[PDB]
């Protein structure tokens, strides 16, 4: 009986005459309206007149984040509430999820190098910048269509804050998980201001794939870029349901692992893999799911995990776990406790730690399980990386991984972090692979004329009197 | 007694002489609210010897000797030191009504100088 | 009667016992030899190891742009007399072409600038860079595919480079009408150096969408990227045979148009607008279909694009103009005629030239035809300029391209020229909005450890140690 | 009576039985303690190891700026109450101050953006950089030594800070109307922590020009490079008493002037223009002198500009104004008066505005005077701007900057700026035509080696092969 | 009774009633025109108006290189006659020099390349390119003045070729010892295009330090920046004569080394070493005088080394050796044997290898004279590297300059290169520790408005409104 609204232009639409549908998210039920003609007809014609520089758009996410950072913000209030109501988080991580879209909000540099480092420079978005025998200009694609996943709200926040650094309208369909990040970071831009141009570029709605195709399919043919987030079928409708002369940023279903080389200082490498193993319940992308140690202590990181894992038990507790995810739980420990595999859990089936052979079988639930292998070398973790499938490749010894990246990025890493890190997708690096809002920017190219030559010819280009002349290979450096 | 009477006297009239033959000064008087009648000596406007190099300018009981404060440039009494205006009478070529580089105090009437501005 | 070869890892295949299909290209029979399953494992299992460095690739590539330069080169002179019988190019363009490969080979400036231009840096693929609280790498994806289109074999030609210099290895799959391009780049890299790792990385092969699916889609599914060129139906089949995870750089078809603000030296203007109408036969997507006169001498402008169009008739000749083409030709001139839309033609149907108002009823075939149109205003042309079709908007005195660029990126420019230049991709620019190496490579990102502040915080990443004592909000800036 | 101590390795030397010298500052006596030979012997065995990297120099920079932004901090309560008494300052000015040292110390992304904008990258100062054929690294010259001029402190901070960005040691030579700022910057750095390499690279003492020249001499040879800030003698000592091998950043004497286009708003334009006469009692070479107005209504804007010079009266009044100061300024409104120029002025001589006509006589105290002059075309101004004495071209309507920054530039700008921005030396720019840690840097090259070719030869570099076989004009490009 | 000329504007002067000098170079007289105060008034009055752009200046070098580049051209066999007879070059030697200019003059991507590695970008100076926060333009200082040294001619053509990059005009003062490489340069130049701003900057003379100061400090005067390159007494004649206001470039004298780690090619490392013994007659700054070898044969790269030493003797030979040349090489090979220095020498007293120990005494004469030392470790080196006088430090397997580079570094290295590169000053790097058109540029600063807040604050620069409301600390960040 919560009901969700539905963002368009700028400001919630009167979803009094519309219809309406039940989600259960949590075993709580939530209202959706369904998108009728009308919303679609008032999406295609959205067009907000963004003549904003990339300071001012720095600026208004910065005000934005200040009003995030507020405790007794409502909005931020409400937003904690229905995390743990409906995605079964628990208050400690409810919380942080407020305050990591606070910090993310309200971090400029941030902002700016994410800018300067995957597009060259923060004023390609703004003027015509003389790369190199042309002058470049940045520009939006425009309508920008962002389908979410629903494991990770700081996916679909960075997904939208990428959209808006590019100047792109953007209409958000939210997952069938998480219907209220999206929701509340839109209302958050109208409270901040709501005549701002970035304010009145945020759609966000929802549509199921059960339901019918002709408005969901309207909405897709108006998109000039989509940003799809989901695992493998999602993926798959967003190609099979764009128009094909529309790109498609593809965030996939990864799994991401940890190396232990040698650590002197065990407690620091146990408390870095805890937090990866707990943090978003293990359901991020990054998430380590298999640990890979070399050295001859494997029993003395065990043990000091294990103490790390019950800390995280209490300082950042898990979700409501549905009785098939219980049971799940129990009986994955069952089948590694008949394998001799070493298997320690936590009370109230808080994580589980397995101490398999390199290559055994061991079934993965992503509740807080983790398998630890003993490889003793780096040659035999490498075919275990897979090529768009390992994400982040978590060393703990820091320098170790000065010597393990070039192999982890010839077998497919994409990235290589410091194991207290895997949550934070460092300024100056890549998602996947991929400098996203590089493909979120149209590239618009003002190349100068023929009296300006080239760096290998030294010679006006002058096409017409040389085909006259009859001279080309003369100039062929 | 009579002497400031003496001095008075003529230094009004070459006030007067300057006043009306020379445009410059009248303009310069009339620059500081200064008329055709004025009673007292220190009523009358003084401008700097520095103009003497940018402006070519031209129409002791007859010397007043006056130390004048920075800000107001209206004369303090005697004993303090100040800026230095002479007021000379014997002139008919130039306007004497200058105020020098100097600092000096004035005794009841012998005129000391302490040291130049810079 | 005249054999193509296949080439799959360095060198042709023995295709002695496959099956052959005839192609009629220009009314000329040409045996291809159709794709059997042991070519498709032959594909699978090329893993050319590539260690070079970019100055390495850009001296190979500089190596056979030499050996292109030469007229004597048997390859060379092969290939020209190819264009000139299958392609039925005049012997001109076909030498023309041939230079081309030459000169983009050679420049190795124009390479080394490109990788710079479009990664931030030429070492950004050999070496780790610290961009900005990480190292990057640019990696290959491997394995990329290509489907060219058929009317401009320099495209294929700059695909296969582009792929190169990011040490990709390249399956091209040849356009139904231009079988000869790649076949003859590839097979110079092997005349070159036979053991090179680029030589070792070319896959030259060709199938039809008429015949069996199997064959292709294997090959389609070990692709990590693909890069398709053709129209419609070319782009659509490449989305729909492709694997859902895996990456499409889509070049489809454009209309490029010119614009001729008010030219006191009209010669030059000239000049360059017969030089966009009839480089390669107007068959590009840069080839200048629309030409929009602003001023107040339009038919001295067109007496003398009349008398450039001449010049070209010479010193660039047509094609060969298959029966249909030319019926096209006299009826389009009749329908124009039928207007008072005031046409002019060359001897042999070689150019059209149709001065329609603006707005108007006007079949365009893409022989050499141009329309002229008077619009007093450029606010009259940016509704004639579409988002992902307009490719070129060539504008005659480039001084006047300062005053435009703003408004015809604001309404999908995607480029502005010379218009003696709309061939020419000047370095350090974009193509279709795109910088397309960029797409070719994965970015590999290490990230540095928790030691290393932001830029915002100044605080060491402990989120442990924070999470313990409930500290976030108090470093959020 | 107040004693000044001096700092040689991270802390105050024991000044007991040193002999002292009197200054008298502002009518208040303070004894600085002589230099002797022990001192001059502890600066030359000064070699402190600076491992840093640029994040921590920068977050050190920024935690002593968060010290002097709290108002109880005893130093900083104490640099005001000395500003105010032996400086002169009004409280708000040298509260001012005091709020800029923590602003210019607080600002983390300004100081990376300096060393990125001066060295190409934030990162070069601790790696080596693959530039180009090379790998490149910023290293420290060491032992740099600072002549500081003493109107603006806050030039004195920037040059040490500079210093420190670059990992130099400092010996700072405090001017002999200043000797305050740059010991409570160094005691600052003290305070925040006494064992870091910053706080021990800080050497602050003070000699004079009238003394023997033995030890001054001594702490000069121990350079490495110098940064002069004085007027022209100032610059002349440095430059006969620095080894000939050693660089001198030369800061010389300034006039800048101001620009006021034609504002239709005109009190955004007073205040600017006000803010810039006012600001450090126009002592800095960035404070406006001479202003050009274009346009038709000079007088409404003199009546406007009269107006904010009476609100700065009040909000950031004057210094102390010594009896000489007063006498000047009296007798230059005489002079004023005497050639009809329109004289303004507020009370207790707060400041002075002279209508004057372009190129007249006027004498120029830089107490609050300004000369206003009506130009009607920027081509008169650009005769009263030379070639390394105008610094600052303020600009008023920032817009009309855009056409006249080139012909500016040809004159010897060096700066424009928006009129209420003189002070603040904007990131990415430039101080004097020159950007100062360009030159507090050492650039070190490893050059690779000869296989890897150049862009232009594409030969591998044998020299020793082809002297042999007389081979060299071949490869000549 | 040869006579040089004298260039002031484009063209040499009319010297026929000038006073004459000669000068006895190799036993040969040449007669030098003195300058008078007609030729200052000349040169002071010169101003040439320089809009080229990078690309025009860059292809006017280009053209003047192939000029050079045809051994036809009579400048360039006079010039190559005149190293022979006046600067007792060999006939090898002095087509190498010729050669060399040929090649740095035609070498376009390393013109461009050198300016964007030094000033950002190739088109800093011709647009104002957003930085940061402000617009930079790199204006010319103008009348570069360029005092030559005498044993590298590339040193002063390369320091002509900087200044001319940068829009600099040229007033060059030729060395005692090389009077005609800068005439030639510029007579090139003539030749190519009279009319061209690069050939009307040039301003060849000559004055010695022993006649009447007038004229010199005269042109001196006119300086703007001055660039010395000779020893010791040269640069301190620079720094006694130049505006203090004036920036000097100081190019001093160095002492290059070369370490040999553990060669298994030892043959090449001998090849690389004697050719940086070998070039330029030892003579340069970066030529090898002594050598550091590590490892465990020191008398099988003796060997070797011998052997490439007469090679040389061949393939390159020596100058022409005055007597007292002659004696000091015959008793400095007498101190040497007098101390079982193992020594070796080439016929003709070609070359001359001493394998002292480490630190012993040695005399050193440049005549090609190298002191080979066993070291068995880095750490033994460092102590015989100081700051400004050791250049370069050639390493000859040049994957060992990876463990090195650091060290040598700290120590004051400037440039780590192969052992047959310490001629080639590759592109990227520096020179001296310094980029030397750093220094023959004017930043110039186009700040941009208060309305563009900076990265830190988020708040319009409003001084005014502030100090009035007394709000400053609750912005600092």
């Amino acid at each position: 009986i919560k009901k969700i609204p539905m963002i368009i232009g700028g400001a919630e639409r009167d979803t009094s005459e519309h219809e309406y549908r039940e989600l259960t998210l949590n075993s709580y039920k939530v209202s959706i309206p369904i998108i009728n003609q009308d919303d679609v007809e008032a999406i295609k014609s959205q067009s907000v007149e963004n003549n904003l520089n990339i300071n001012q758009i720095v600026n208004f996410l910065y005000t934005v984040g200040q009003k995030w950072k507020s405790e007794n913000y409502s909005r931020r209030l409400t937003y904690i509430r229905d995390l743990v109501r409906f995605l079964g988080y628990s208050p400690e991580m409810a919380k942080l999820e407020a305050n990591w879209i606070s910090m993310i909000l309200s971090s400029k540099s941030a902002l700016y190098d994410i800018v300067e480092t995957e597009l060259g420079s923060r004023h390609i978005v703004d003027e015509w910048l003389p790369q190199g025998d042309c002058y470049v200009k940045a520009m939006p694609k425009g309508k920008s269509v962002h389908l979410l996943a629903g494991n990770v709200p700081l996916s679909g926040v960075t997904s939208i804050i990428r959209a808006i650094l590019t100047k792109n309208e953007c209409i958000i369909k939210t997952s069938s998980a998480d219907p209220f990040t999206a929701i509340a970071l839109a209302s958050s831009f109208i409270d901040t201001d709501e005549h701002h141009p970035i304010s009145r570029s945020m759609s966000v709605m929802y549509w199921s794939h059960n339901e019918d195709i002709a408005i969901p399919q309207q909405i897709m043919n108006c998109a000039d870029v989509v940003v799809s987030w989901g695992g493998y079928d999602a993926i798959k409708w967003a190609t099979e349901h764009t128009p094909v002369n529309v790109d498609i940023l593809k965030f996939g279903p990864k799994k991401s692992i940890a190396i232990v080389d040698n650590p002197v200082d065990i407690t620091a490498s146990a408390i870095g893999v805890a937090h990866d193993i707990c943090f978003y319940d293990q359901q991020a992308c990054f998430s380590t799911q298999d640990i890979y140690y070399i050295g001859d202590n494997i029993d003395a990181f065990f043990d000091e995990l294990v103490e790390q894992l019950n800390l995280y038990m209490d300082i950042l507790p898990k979700g409501d776990q549905t009785f098939d995810e219980k049971a799940s739980f129990s009986l994955i420990e069952k089948e590694c406790q008949f394998a001799k595999y070493k298997v320690e859990k936590g009370d109230n089936q808080s994580w589980l730690l397995v101490k398999s052979p390199l290559g055994s079988f061991g079934n993965q639930p992503l509740a807080r399980s983790a398998y630890i292998h003993h490889v003793s070398d780096i040659s035999e973790i490498t075919p275990y990386i897979e090529n768009r499938i390992t994400q982040t490749v978590t060393v703990t010894p820091w320098e170790s991984s000065f010597k393990y990246r070039d192999v982890l990025a010839s077998h497919g890493a994409e990235r290589i972090v410091e194991s207290g890190m895997n949550n934070i997708f460092r300024v100056g690096g890549a998602h996947d692979g991929m400098r996203p809002l590089q493909r979120l920017v149209k590239y618009i190219s003002h190349e100068r004329p023929y009296t300006y030559s080239t760096k290998d010819v030294a010679v006006k280009i002058e096409q017409t009197r040389y085909l006259e002349e009859d001279k080309f290979l003369v100039f062929v450096p | 007694d009579e002497q400031e009477r003496i001095k008075h006297k003529l230094i009004l009239e070459s006030f007067r002489y300057h006043y009306n033959n020379n445009e410059d000064y009248k303009s310069f008087c009339n620059t500081q609210g200064v008329d055709e009648n004025i009673s007292s000596l220190d009523d009358i406007p003084v401008f700097p010897t520095s103009m003497f190099k940018y402006a070519k300018i031209c129409t002791p009981p007859w010397v007043y000797a006056r130390a004048l404060d920075p800000v107001t440039l209206k004369p303090v009494e005697d004993g303090q030191e100040g800026l230095i205006s002479y007021m000379d009478a014997s002139s008919t070529s130039y306007p004497t009504f200058i105020v020098t580089d100097d600092i000096g105090i004035i005794h009841t009437t012998t005129i000391d100088i302490v040291r130049r501005l810079n």
